[PDB]
RNA sequence: GAUGAUUCAUAAUAACUUUUCGAAUCGCAUGGCCUUGUGCUGGCGAUGGUUCAUUCAAAUUUCUGCCCUAUCAACUUUCGAUGGUAGGAUAGUGGCCUACCAUGGUUUCAACGGGUAACGGGGAAUAAGGGUUCGAUUCCGGAGAGGGAGCCUGAGAAACGGCUACCACAUCCAAGGAAGGCAGCAGGCGCGCAAAUUACCCAAUCCUAAUUCAGGGAGGUAGUGACAAUAAAUAACGAUACAGGGCCCAUUCGGGUCUUGUAAUUGGAAUGAGUACAAUGUAAAUACCUUAACGAGGAACAAUUGGAGGGCAAGUCUGGUG
RNA sequence: UAUCUGGUUGAUCCUGCCAGUAGUCAUAUGCUUGUCUCAAAGAUUAAGCCAUGCAUGUCUAAGUAUAAGCAAUUUAUACAGUGAAACUGCGAAUGGCUCAUUAAAUCAGUUAUCGUUUAUUUGAUAGUUCCUUUACUACAUGGUAUAACUGUGGUAAUUCU
């Protein structure tokens, strides 16, 4: 860690989405990048809100190093952050948990399989459970 | 579908392939400026042809004409800004008299050589390409960079390199490793 | 074929929205509303591309569903609701009030207005007739129908509409010496006083118009919107005041402030 | 890159009117060769299979669409999945597992159907045709990019998939036990891995009731197979393989064997199996995958099909999806009168075992068919004498067991060389069978399927008094069954001997039946044998004893089972006629 | 009252109707005033509904403009061809159709026929100026869903991931019967000189729906990809041996400074291609950008493709054939 | 970026063609192939034929819920939370693909509807119906079904019923 000197820029307060949105410019000489979590900690001490109310993304590192430029959001509370931030960024921060899902094809196969049945399907099921005798 | 990406071609080969005068001219240019193929010279003659075509289209227009004034001042301004066109010669007739050595003196390769950080155009080429050069505070490794004549004061070695300091490099650190190995 | 279209490709969208040609195949097709889809501005492109209050259409929908924005005093939680010329847009968080007026480059401007001015709008009457049971009405340029109007109001006049009620406060007639706004065509965005109008029975009445720097031009009567008498307008004009500096004067003015 | 040949259709080729434009056009005919032989009087144009380069010029130059280009199997040197070794068997494609569904593999034995399942299970990681330097999983997955198999193989590395195979070799599994010795049940008990009550009770379905208490080694091949299925079914696994489940099973068990495998199916689960019997596959598989290629040289997996279309393609031998023809179109007194152990009374009943005219002898699984054949060979005597020693037996065990370091051709010297006359004698019978290939190979690492074929030839050799072929249906493909039945038939006319064949199949039985020893009786509890009843009568009795009815296919005469309650099935019980072509 | 203009908007009268519509609907909040009954009264919505206007559209329509061909000079007209009058049908205008009537309508200024390896346009390539050739294909319009024809539902379809029949293919079958339509996305056969993965995802762009939430092979993402297009490595620098100018010298063939290039002469520096912690990237990854650790120097990390009579750069060669 | 050159003769000057020369969001093919960005891609021949899977569905405080579904109560013995099925309502006429047909046809620019249909959106807009009009009655609110469900079944088989 060598003097990352995080500077927020182009700041604008958005009360419609209950946040502040800004471009973050970080100078990190003698160092590869700066990680998003350490960015969030430093921005959390700059705007004094919490860590779980700040969000960063963007972050292309400049050619030749020494600089990366990204986008930040601090929120008005972590409640408002959990109601407006996208879920992929919440599970990236560890605020939500990645719901385990079947794959997209398997869901589509199951939906087309249920398209062929009319109603609950209990009568067809009991008919095959009877005709297991014959 | 999405909007197509525009692209254009940036050079043009000459009409007669084998003519001894033009061959000896382009080899003199390539040797004096440290170029790798004839495509670079064709690129500059294409750019100069486009500039001359715009200036030819404006000089047919009469003077005091609003298009001629606007685009002549803009073209003259871009040429005096990149340093291809001198400060006194600013009259759109000197624009026509330009030639490819005026453009070739402004590349980062020959500027690094003229500032004297290089000792050759070929050393300048490899110094640029191997990232020991920084025109602002930003590394440039493109030899055809066309410095803009207030950037000439700021061409210097990169901070994150040897020759600008703070860590030697792979083969130096290896040789130091061998000599510290022999000491212990 | 076979019915109405529901999509709108990018590169087919109106050019004054200033949507960049990359980042997507589609543009937000304006839904049916008070304005024609070419001379309109959807709330998604106003909230995202002009005010930068959102980064996604998903965020524009998130803004809209908590009933923050309202347009002409009604809430309008629709993503592609066509906001058009002279519409007021109220953002109660930040207590902001915009009016959609053109800048002289021909694009919709971010014209912040005060809270007293957000209480009204102007409308150009498009037809006056008698409805059922002999009740007269006018139809303004954004399709509002107003019953029992003043008998002096003929077509191509401007009526001041109250926007809490739908009532008419006052009205500006159409003759020489009237301040106009050009909404349509090549001269879109310019403000000038009308000098005279050309009869042309059979189609496309022309009107001659000169701005404050005494530059004349002419426009069809379809694209002219009277906004008051010379001197005072009935609304606040945006920055520039519809002057149309040439490109020579424009880079001279840019080299002043640079 | 497949070899292309022009076939001419008998329909819509009319040489009298055609002006023989196919013949004039042909380049190979121009070079001199008689690639197409056709004259105006001729019935049909003939195109030589080996003198056609498959250019396709003839197809364009015909007044009628009588000519058509098809492909032929060939070595491809491309898209290889696996080579065992240098100059070894090559597996080109890999079947794609389908979720929720049964996917059947059909082909000649030795084509790589078993190789596919091991690869899918993870047992045999593919080398993509690099035996010398096998690629690691990182490289295999990148080969599979653009396919469902990439995601499927990635999951296996992450232990997201559990895949179990049911071995095709019944014989190997008794040798290897959890312990030194154990009975059947305690093997099941520890690896039940499923509550007995809540899931459907496979043990009741798989007819394992009595045999929970026997030691594993005593079990015959017939019982053992239903035990092998039971070990796979008790497992909780994401993917389920079943190699050759039909083997050593009678008709009622095979339908139940079809029933058990499908019951495993779930949306998450995968079920893929290689079954040879066509008739069971109707009730076994949603989808059918044909494998083809010269045996033990190369094998190519094809696109799947639905069963009804899939099976009909296999019988036809011409896949239409890929325009190739893979060319497999299917078309005296001895009154022993008792034997006991005290537990399973196989009371025999009198027979006039006929002269020189082949007989089936057909039972059920626990019905103790082998005891009679053990008793015709002198062994397993009756307690209270009345044992006739007259007959001399060339039998062949059901559990054939290798004990010697023998190359085949030397085993040809050791017992069966005999006189080896060229006409109608052991030289003639061998020619259809592919035993000419296997002479070099060692019998110990001769394949199980091929080991059956060597035993069949081995047993037929010594005439003795009576060869008794025991159960020759196992470990043979469909085509090999047709060849084997005829090769038995042609031989057994020439010798004035008889044979009691111990089939658990039915269709080969019906082809190789003149008189039928029936075996009515409870299985795996005291039976009762009967007399060698005549053909129409004897199938029907056994068919009565199971409530199974068979229908004669109109086009191809293939015997297909009926549904348990259906119009034909009801009609044939009422008419009394459970079978046809008597 | 309007329009350039109306038998227009609108109003009135007399009837008509087989009689259209004129709320038996849903959610939150739950007040106000009383002779106190479960009294009267009342907010913000949601859905529906007649008519007009508006918007998204549609259907017709005016003017002008299309490649080659006269080895196409006359074409249309009982079966509508051109017009007239009435009707019918249509959402409406009209030979759109019918009844009666008249004999018209197009054409060398190229009608009518034939051909097109012809969807039209924005546009593309190449051009000093003028042109010539192309446009299946990112946008706009049209048409089609194997070929034809017919129709249901609906605001909107002559709909094909709707139905009906015929014609052509073609599947299953227990022979009774049943089900079909990739010029969607992948993929296969065939054809050929000729063109990619039966992968991941709704994160973005937007669309649909009762709807912020669900869905989307639309669309995005990676794979394949020398179709074109941009930038741009394959070496840079010394020290010493080898082939050169006046001059310090005014010391005849002596150092040669000041350079220019060869070297079976030696030195360190420099760096990416590559590999890889990590972080960034991303829906999750891969890659790019950044970066520890490793990664160079002559048999290593080794650039080809065509040529050397002329046109047209480059042999006053050496073997082979004859 | 307004350029030519080789070949008819014993030599010459011409006519004149052939040949070279440069380009191609023109294709194909051969040889070769390190890096970054960007990118077309079964049009031509066959609008030839298709195994397999997917590509059109949809829920709000706000149409209908006694799932013999899941939850926890404590407002509420009529219901009231979440929520399958099914009915109702919308959507499936947009999108995507291709270029066979088509030569005053399509199309382009420019007009017209005073010659018409228009779901939706947005703005307006409906004291008149006790149809024989003193009750012939329900307007503090009228009648049937029918699905899902439950149960009995047929067919080899279908998104059959
Ligand atoms: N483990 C093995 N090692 C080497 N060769 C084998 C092996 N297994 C089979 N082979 C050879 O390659 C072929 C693979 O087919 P196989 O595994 O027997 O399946 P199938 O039962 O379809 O023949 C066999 O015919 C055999 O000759
Ligand atoms: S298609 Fe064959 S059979 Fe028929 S006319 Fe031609 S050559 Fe003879
Ligand atoms: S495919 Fe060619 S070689 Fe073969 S028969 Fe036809 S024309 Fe002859
Ligand atoms: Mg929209
Ligand atoms: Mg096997
Ligand atoms: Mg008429
Ligand atoms: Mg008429
Ligand atoms: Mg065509
Ligand atoms: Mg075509
Ligand atoms: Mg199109
Ligand atoms: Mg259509
Ligand atoms: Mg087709
Ligand atoms: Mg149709
Ligand atoms: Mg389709
Ligand atoms: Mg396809
Ligand atoms: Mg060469
Ligand atoms: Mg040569
Ligand atoms: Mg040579
Ligand atoms: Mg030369
Ligand atoms: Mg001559
Ligand atoms: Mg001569
Ligand atoms: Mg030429
Ligand atoms: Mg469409
Ligand atoms: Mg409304």
């Amino acid at each position: 860690s060598d003097a990352v000197t995080i500077r927020t820029r182009k700041v604008i307060s958005n009360p419609l989405l209950a946040r502040k949105q800004f471009v973050v410019d970080v100078l990190h000489p003698n160092r590869a990048n700066v990680s998003k979590d350490e960015l969030r900690e430093k921005l959390a001490e700059v705007y004094k809100a919490e860590k779980d109310a700040v969000s960063v993304f963007g972050f292309r590192t400049q050619f030749g190093g020494g600089k990366s430029v990204g986008f930040g959001l601090v929120y008005n509370s972590v409640a408002e952050a959990k109601k407006f931030e996208p879920t992929y960024r919440l599970v990236r921060y560890g605020l939500a948990e990645k719901v385990e899902k079947a794959s997209r094809q398997q869901r589509k196969q199951k939906k087309n399989r249920d398209k062929k049945i009319f109603g609950t399907g209990k009568r067809l099921a009991k008919k095959v459970a009877r005709r297991n005798a014959d | 579908p999405r909007a197509p990406r525009t692209y254009s071609k940036t050079y043009s080969t000459p009409k007669r392939p084998y003519e001894s005068s033009r061959l000896d001219a382009e080899l003199k240019l390539a040797g004096e400026f440290g170029l790798k193929n004839k495509k670079e010279i064709y690129r500059i003659s294409f750019q100069l042809s486009k500039i001359r075509r715009a200036a030819r289209d404006l000089l047919t227009r009469d003077e005091k004409d609003p298009k001629r004034l606007f685009e002549g001042n803009a073209l003259i301004r871009r040429l005096v800004r990149v340093g291809v066109l001198s400060e006194d010669k600013k009259k759109l007739d000197y624009v026509l008299a330009l030639k490819v050595e005026d453009f070739l003196e402004r590349r980062l390769q020959t500027q690094v050589y003229k500032l004297g950080l290089a000792k050759s155009v070929h050393h300048a080429r490899v110094l640029i390409t191997q990232r020991h050069i920084a025109v602002g505070k930003q590394i440039v490794n493109i030899p055809s960079f066309m410095v803009r004549l207030d950037s000439e004061k700021h061409i210097d070695f990169a901070p994150t390199s040897p020759f600008g300091g703070a860590r030697p490099g792979r083969v130096a650190r290896r040789n130091a490793a061998r000599k510290a190995e022999a000491s212990g | 074929a076979r019915g109405p279209k529901k999509h709108l490709k990018r590169l087919a969208a109106p050019h004054h929205w200033l949507l960049d040609k990359l980042s997507g195949c589609y543009a937000p097709r304006p839904s049916a509303g008070p304005h024609k889809l070419r001379e309109s501005l959807p709330l998604i492109v106003f909230l995202r591309n002009r005010l930068k209050y959102a980064l996604n259409g998903r965020e524009v929908k998130a803004i809209l569903m908590q009933r923050h924005v309202k347009v002409d005093g009604k809430v309008r939680t629709d993503t592609t609701y066509p906001a058009g010329f002279m519409d007021v847009i109220t953002l109660d968080a930040t207590n902001e009030n915009f009016r959609l007026v053109y800048d002289v480059k021909g694009r919709f401007a971010v014209h912040r207005i005060t809270d007293e001015e957000a209480s009204y709008k102007l409308g150009k009457v498009k037809k006056v007739q008698l409805g059922k049971k002999g009740v007269p009405y006018v139809v303004t340029h954004d399709g509002r129908t107003i019953r029992y109007p003043d008998p002096n109001i003929k077509v191509n006049d401007t009526v001041k509409i109250d926007l809490a009620s739908g009532k008419i406060t006052d009205f500006i007639k159409f003759d020489a010496g009237k301040l106009v706004y050009v909404t349509g065509g090549r001269n879109l965005g310019r403000i000038g006083t009308i000098v005279h109008k050309e009869r042309h029975d059979g189609g496309f009445d022309l009107v001659h118009i000169k701005d404050s720097l005494d530059n004349t031009f002419v426009t069809r009567l379809n694209n002219v919107f009277v906004i008051g008498e010379q001197g005072k307008p009935y609304i606040s004009l945006p920055k520039g005041k519809g002057i149309k500096l040439s490109i020579a004067e424009e880079r001279d003015r840019r080299r002043a402030q640079q | 890159k497949n070899s292309r040949i022009a076939i001419v259709s008998a329909d819509k080729c009319k040489p009298k009117k055609c002006r023989q434009e196919c013949k004039r056009s042909c380049p190979v005919v121009k070079t001199g060769k008689l690639c197409i032989e056709v004259t105006p009087t001729s019935k049909i144009a003939f195109i030589s299979e080996i003198l056609c380069i498959g250019c396709g010029i003839c197809v364009k130059k015909c007044p009628f669409d009588a000519i058509q280009i098809i492909n032929l199997p060939t070595n491809l040197e491309a898209h290889v999945t696996h080579r065992y070794s240098a100059n070894s068997f090559k597996l080109h494609r890999l079947p794609t597992p389908r979720p929720g569904q049964v996917l059947g593999l059909v082909g000649t034995n030795g084509i790589g159907k078993s190789t596919a399942l091991k690869i899918l299970a993870g047992k045999q990681k593919p080398n993509l045709g690099r035996f010398d330097d096998p690629p690691e999983w990182q490289e295999i997955i990148k080969y599979f990019r653009g396919s469902e198999l990439q995601n499927y193989f990635t999951k296996m590395l992450e232990d997201d998939i559990k895949a179990i195979i049911k071995p095709q070799y019944v014989d190997n599994i008794p040798r290897a036990i959890k312990g030194p010795v154990q009975k059947v049940g305690e093997l099941l008990k520890l690896r039940m891995e499923k509550s007995p009550e809540d899931v459907k009770r496979y043990i009741k379905i798989l007819q394992l009731e009595n045999v929970l208490k026997r030691d594993i080694e005593k079990l015959s091949g017939g019982e053992l197979q239903r035990f092998a299925i039971g070990m796979s079914c008790v497992q909780e696994a994401d993917v389920y393989m079943f190699d050759e489940p039909s083997s050593y099973l009678d008709v009622k068990q095979r339908l139940n064997a079809a029933q058990i495998i499908r019951s495993l199916l779930a949306p998450t689960k995968y079920v893929i199996c290689v079954e040879h019997d066509l008739s069971v596959l109707d009730y076994l598989s949603d989808f059918v995958c044909i494998i083809y290629g010269v045996p033990s040289v190369y094998g190519v997996v094809t696109l799947p099909a639905s069963v009804r279309e899939g099976i009909n393609i296999f019988l036809d031998g011409h896949i239409p999806a890929e325009n190739l023809r893979f060319r497999t179109e299917a078309l005296f007194s001895y009154p022993s009168l008792k034997k006991t152990q005290g537990d399973f009374v196989l009371n025999v009943e009198e027979g006039e075992f006929s002269d020189s005219e082949i007989l089936v002898m057909m039972g059920e699984n626990g019905t103790g068919k082998t005891t009679l054949i053990k008793l015709l060979a002198g062994a397993l005597k009756p307690d209270e004498g009345q044992d006739i020693p007259k007959l001399n037996v060339s039998m062949k065990p059901q559990k054939i067991a290798p004990k010697f370091p023998g190359t085949v051709r030397q085993l040809f010297f050791k017992k069966i060389r005999g006189q080896f006359l060229n006409p109608q004698f052991q030289t003639d019978v061998v020619k259809p069978l592919r035993i000419d290939d296997i002479i070099d190979q060692e019998v110990q690492h001769l394949s199980g399927g091929e080991l059956q074929r060597v035993a069949i030839v081995l047993a037929l050799g010594i005439p003795a008094d009576i060869y008794l072929i025991d159960e020759p249906s196992a470990y043979l493909d469909s085509e090999q069954r047709i060849i084997c039945s005829k090769v038995i038939r042609r031989f057994i006319l020439h010798n004035k001997k008889t044979a009691f064949i111990v089939e658990h199949d039915f269709i080969m039985a019906t082809y190789l039946a003149d008189k039928v020893i029936v075996f009515e009786g409870i299985p795996s509890k005291n039976a009762h044998a009967r007399a060698p009843e005549s053909l129409l009568t004897g199938c029907n009795r056994f068919l009565k004893n199971l409530n199974v009815t068979f229908r004669r296919d109109p086009n191809s005469f293939r015997p297909r089972i009926n549904k348990l309650d259906s119009q034909m099935d009801k009609e044939q019980k009422s008419s009394g006629n459970y079978f046809f072509l008597d």
